[PDB]
RNA sequence: CUAUCUACUUUCAAAUUCCUCCCUGUACGAAAGGACAAGAGAAAUAAGGCC
């Protein structure tokens, strides 16, 4: 009973599949708002 | 908006008048060297 | 013969200079 | 939000269904709210060229209330196009003939005067008396608050409230009343 | 059902045979039109709700016509009813107590002498005619809609 | 049984808007320190992902984030590849917190760095005034110098406390 | 206590000035939808000697009735459903610029 | 000629769009546009309309905070208006001075 | 309160009045200096047409207005309350202050056009067939001018003509 | 008008009117005077059709 992901869709099946993709992105630490890649010269 | 309130605080009616927002340098070199003074 | 139209600047002047009657804080009839 | 591009676009531009109750509400205040929702002016993504209008469902259009004497005074005029085809009817006469006409005309005037207006009207669903088709009822997402607060009638006041108000004057005991 | 005040029974489709003189006992002459009922049957019944009208409707058919010159859809409708196709089909607004079973034949004795009847038909086509024959005729910057001009009469 | 200024409840007796009671200054000052400390710990522990900031540059405000491109409408007297710091940050924001300057955030708090990747000129802009003459052959064309900046990074330091 | 806005939607906002008073700090974590405020996923939906037949539900409809069906289904006017001439068709850019 | 004049209209219409979007975003939080814009200025927040419209769309949590900040400053102004000045100014009302 | 009665018994009719206790005024008015009940309670400019609790006290059981001498209201407030009671009746706020229906009358349902702030009786008013030009536009009165001095909690004064 | 453009080419069918008789020498009318609709017949016009 704890939300882990939520996804939109034109159909319930599409929305459910999108929610699974959102959950996978969070689990793998590959979210849209994750820390950007660091290109700073090593220091 | 806010022109009269700004004057009450002693600021310029336009926020683009005098003050740090306008007069301070827009940028500087990444190493910390100051930029040349802006034309305005 | 008929009330001539005024310049709108004059009409604005008249309106700004219209008599404003004094309004008491408490109505006189509402007091003993 | 880490959505997929296509689902994200679908959610942002999705059409919402709004419910509005018209009982004892002035048509213009209902029209003003419906106008904004039918154009999408209530969305931060609003753009005229984006077809971001929403659905508006108004019930109890037969029970709208006009302030003042607008029932008698307000006249709706139309012309059939033939010689002598000019027709003028009062708001009361129009209301009896078509219970949704007043709210519909009020909304129609407020919408922008362009080719998108008739498309916006397609998303307007006016119902006279509390009955909404099951399909439309299943679409409904939110009910917007009534613009006018309906004043209570004297009989509708609870005894506690009646007692809470003071008796301002002492009536003469010898008066018939 | 018995007749009740406010009832509306069905009518019929008849063919116009021609006209004849008729005399009354008061010595007046009257010209009458002979209307002959040919293969008139009730075709369809629609209830008030489904008809989109205050009154229920009874569909009646007229003269029998060849099946070889009728649309397939119309031919299928008559096949179910068990009747040859008709030339004209008209709708009569009836009350719920006047409903007649589809397929019932209608006769001229459905009307009785002394009764009054409205008769509807297409008028003789005169083609494109001028204002004089059409309307009997020998400035806002535009012609008004409905102005009487030459046209099909 | 009533105060001198008592008024029986009616539609116009009191204002229609609901009365609002603001937090006690002393109590609120303590709460503000807790919030500032909580947000400071998030910065200290790196509990944030992508950051966005509002920068004032060339008389303009830009809502930027890392890897973004902004087209500046004038030359900047810098070579391509030069890395600069955008020193006027009105706002820096994260998923769970936002820092607002009054009007500008301190240099210690937030650092925004950008690189010049292209120096070019705009496409020809037609200027045509309909004076009382044959206008076509008198059309003026102007091209404005532009600079493309890439936003390299936005860094926040734990200096709220 | 006192909240400037309700906190039951979008996020919970906590506003705090810094000790120096030059910075405003806003803490706004997301508000997760409560499990109770949700609905269960709707579950979707004999002498049959002969095989089931995939009968084509593709019915021809005339332009007028077809446009009326499309307009009702999408709550639009009929005009958008009519075609336009070659001049406008060819004018349209079939390789439009795309931003991300 | 239209192309030359349109540059004036482009700026005007863009500002009208930002105000429409800011108005819509503010209404979602119960705030009218004049209340948000004016009170943000009274907090020494100089975010322009273009950025505020961008924030409403892409940063709703940050925008709600800005709406909450404007609402708080608006309430502080109401309390000060009722007060005779004997009481202290609101926490968010305090203006940073520059010299 | 005096209720006249009549009893026909023994081929005779007796008409007599009955004195009954009335509602006593609430003790300790906030402003005992006020001449009339409205000012005595700091209610001047603070009541509208929908404040039935305040207006009901000055009307008869059948919806009629009470005389000024009996109520003690000043002429200005008497006219204000008189207009407010008229608008309150036209809005249906007072559905129990109507004349009693006798046995002869039949219950009937007729078009119930909801209305409020109705300055004029619906029957007297005539439709505005010609609005007129912008400079000379025929407007529709809403509310009453007597309530123009009411307390206003908005930056816009009441619109009396629409 | 050798008619390019605008407009228009079935608002399909609720009808008006004058006379005679009747009501009626009735209601009213001090009385004289004298109804009104309700109808009846006869005309005409207009609209729609028809041989
Ligand atoms: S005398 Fe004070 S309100 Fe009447
Ligand atoms: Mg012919
Ligand atoms: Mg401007
Ligand atoms: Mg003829």
């Amino acid at each position: 009973k704890k939300l882990i992901a939520e996804g939109p869709g034109e159909t319930v099946l599409v929305a459910e599949e999108e929610a699974a993709r959102v959950a996978l992105r969070k689990l793998y630490g590959f979210t849209e708002n994750r820390r950007p890649w660091n290109y700073s010269k090593p220091k | 908006a806010g022109g009269q309130w700004r004057l009450q605080q002693g600021l310029a009616a336009n926020p683009s008048g005098y003050g740090p927002l306008t007069e301070l340098p827009d940028w500087s070199y990444a190493d910390g060297r100051p930029a040349p003074p802006m034309k305005g | 013969r008929h009330r001539r139209v005024m310049h709108f600047q004059r009409q604005k002047l008249m309106a700004v200079t219209e008599y404003i009657p004094p309004k008491p804080a408490i109505h006189p009839s509402c007091l003993p | 939000s880490s959505f997929s591009r296509a689902p994200q676009q679908w959610a942002t531009f999705a059409r919402i269904w709004y419910l509005l109750d018209g009982k004892m509400q002035p048509p213009g205040k209902l029209a003003a709210m419906a106008s904004i929702r039918l154009q999408g002016l209530h969305k931060p993504v609003y753009h005229a060229l984006s077809d971001c209008g929403d659905h508006v469902v108004i019930m109890n259009t037969r029970h709208i209330a006009f302030s003042g004497n607008k029932w008698e005074q307000k006249v709706y005029s139309s012309h059939t196009g033939y010689p002598g085809g000019f027709r003028q009817v009062t708001a009361a006469q129009l209301h009896l003939r078509d219970p949704v006409a007043i709210v519909k005309l009020a909304i129609y005037g407020m919408l922008p005067k362009n080719l998108h207006r008739r498309t916006m009207m397609e998303r307007l669903h006016l119902f006279p008396d509390e009955y909404i088709p099951e399909d439309i009822l299943k679409n409904l997402v939110e009910e917007l608050p009534q613009p006018r607060k309906i004043p209570k009638r004297l009989d509708e006041y609870t005894q506690e409230e009646i007692d809470a108000f003071p008796r301002l004057w002492t009536p003469p005991e010898d008066y018939r009343l | 059902h018995p007749w009740e005040p406010g009832s509306f029974r069905v009518g019929l489709i008849a063919l116009k045979l021609g006209m004849m003189p008729l005399w009354t006992k008061d010595g007046q002459k009257h010209v009458v039109t002979l209307l002959q009922v040919q293969d008139c049957h009730v075709l369809k019944y629609t209830s008030k709700e489904n008809c989109n009208g205050k009154m229920a409707t009874l569909s009646v058919g007229g003269k029998t016509v060849s099946r070889f010159r009728k649309a397939t859809s119309i031919l299928e409708f008559y096949r179910e009813l068990g009747l040859p196709p008709k030339q004209t089909v008209k709708i009569f607004n009836i009350t719920d107590n006047a409903a007649i079973k589809p397929g019932t034949p209608l006769y001229a004795a459905h009307f009785r002498p002394g009764q009054y009847v409205d008769v509807t038909a297409k008028t003789i086509g005169k083609g494109f005619q001028g204002v004089m024959k059409r309307w009997g005729f020998k400035d806002i910057g535009r012609v008004w809609p409905g102005t009487k001009m030459p046209g099909k009469m | 049984s009533y105060l001198p200024g008592y008024v029986p409840k009616t539609s116009l007796s009191s204002p229609p808007w609901p009365e609002v009671v603001l937090p006690d200054p002393v109590e609120e000052t303590r709460h503000h320190a807790e919030v500032v400390k909580k947000v400071n710990e998030m910065i200290v522990t790196g509990q944030y992902g992508r950051l966005f900031a509002v920068v004032h540059f060339a008389s303009r405000q830009w809502k930027v984030t890392s890897e973004d491109l902004i087209l500046i409408g004038n030359e900047l007297d810098l070579a391509c590849g030069e890395r600069i710091r955008l020193e006027k940050v009105l706002l820096v924001g994260a998923d769970n917190f936002t820092l607002l300057g009054k009007p500008l955030l301190g240099k210690d708090l937030v650092r925004v760095e950008a690189t010049v990747i292209e120096k070019t000129e705009s496409w020809p802009r037609i200027i045509m005034r309909f004076r009382k003459r044959k206008n076509f052959k008198k059309k003026r064309i102007v091209t404005t110098p532009q600079t493309v900046l890439r936003i390299n990074s936005i860094e926040i330091a734990p200096c709220l406390l | 206590t006192y909240s400037p806005l309700p906190d039951d939607y979008n996020c919970n906002v906590e506003l705090a000035l810094t000790s120096d008073g030059r910075t405003i700090v806003c803490y706004h974590p997301s508000v997760d939808i409560p499990y109770e405020h949700t609905k269960p996923i709707p579950r979707p939906d004999h002498d049959q000697v002969l095989k089931t037949r995939l009968e084509e539900k593709v019915e021809h409809l005339e332009e007028g009735p077809m446009i009326e069906q499309l307009s009702k289904m999408f709550f639009t006017t009929k005009h958008r459903w009519y075609p336009h001439g070659r001049y406008h068709r060819c004018r349209k850019n079939l390789n439009p610029p795309k931003d991300r | 000629v239209k192309c030359t004049k349109a540059r004036y209209l482009k700026k005007k219409n863009m500002r009208t769009l930002w105000i429409n979007r800011i108005t819509a975003a503010s209404q979602e939080h119960g705030l009218k546009y004049p209340a948000l814009i004016g009170n943000l200025v009274k907090c020494q927040v100089e975010l322009n309309r273009k950025v505020l419209a961008d924030l409403a769309i892409y940063e709703p949590k940050t925008f709600k905070s800005l709406a909450a900040l404007a609402s708080r400053r608006r309430h502080e102004g109401f309390a000060a208006a009722l007060g005779d000045g004997k009481e202290p100014e609101g926490i968010f009302s305090r203006v940073v001075q520059y010299h | 309160f005096r209720e006249v009665v009549e009893t026909q018994e023994g081929k005779t009719t007796i008409i007599e009045g009955r004195i009954t206790a009335t509602p006593k005024e609430s003790p300790n008015p906030p402003n005992p200096s006020g001449q009339c009940p409205i000012c005595r309670w700091n209610l001047k400019h603070k009541y509208n047409y929908d404040d039935v609790l305040l207006l009901s006290q000055f009307i008869r059981p059948h919806g009629g207005m009470l005389p000024r001498k009996i109520t003690g209201l000043c002429q200005e407030e008497h006219r204000k309350i008189e207009e407010c009671v008229k608008m309150a009746h036209r809005a249906g706020l007072l559905p129990n202050h109507r004349p009693r229906l006798p046995e002869g009358v039949v219950p009937k349902s007729k078009p119930q056009l909801n209305r409020y702030l109705t300055r004029w009786a619906p029957g007297s008013v005539k439709p505005i067939y010609k609005k007129g030009p912008r400079w000379n536009r025929v407007r529709m009165p809403v509310g009453s001018p007597l309530l123009r001095d009411n307390v206003c909690y908005s930056r816009t004064p009441w619109k009396l003509y629409h």
